[PDB]
């Protein structure tokens, strides 16, 4: 009436919960790159010679 | 000598026909040898600024 060893298991199942990968879009930056410093339009000379 | 502009606080004469040594003498006189009056001593009775 006691507990005895039974037949060895024939296989093992290991369960884990996993989600999946999306598409590669690689959206690097809101406003991207190093935007260049640049000329103010027209500007004009702010200096003249004497005479 | 020709005088192109003369507002108050400005002059632009020409000074045609003189050497660089005399012109430079005139320029250095105006900057450093023409006399002016300016505060030299200050007596401060109170100053809570």
């Amino acid at each position: 009436g006691g507990l005895t060893c039974a037949s060895a298991p024939q296989g093992t199942l290991r369960i884990l919960e996993g989600p999946q990968q999306s598409l590669s879009g690689s959206p690097l930056q809101p406003i991207p790159a190093s935007p260049p410093p640049q000329i103010p339009p027209g500007l004009r000379p702010r200096f003249c010679a004497f005479g | 000598v020709d005088v192109v502009h003369m507002d108050e606080n400005s002059l632009e004469f020409d000074m045609v026909g003189i050497d660089a040594a005399i012109a430079n003498a005139f320029r250095r006189i105006l900057l450093a040898e023409v006399p002016t009056m300016a505060v030299e001593k200050v007596l401060v009775y109170n100053n809570t600024s």
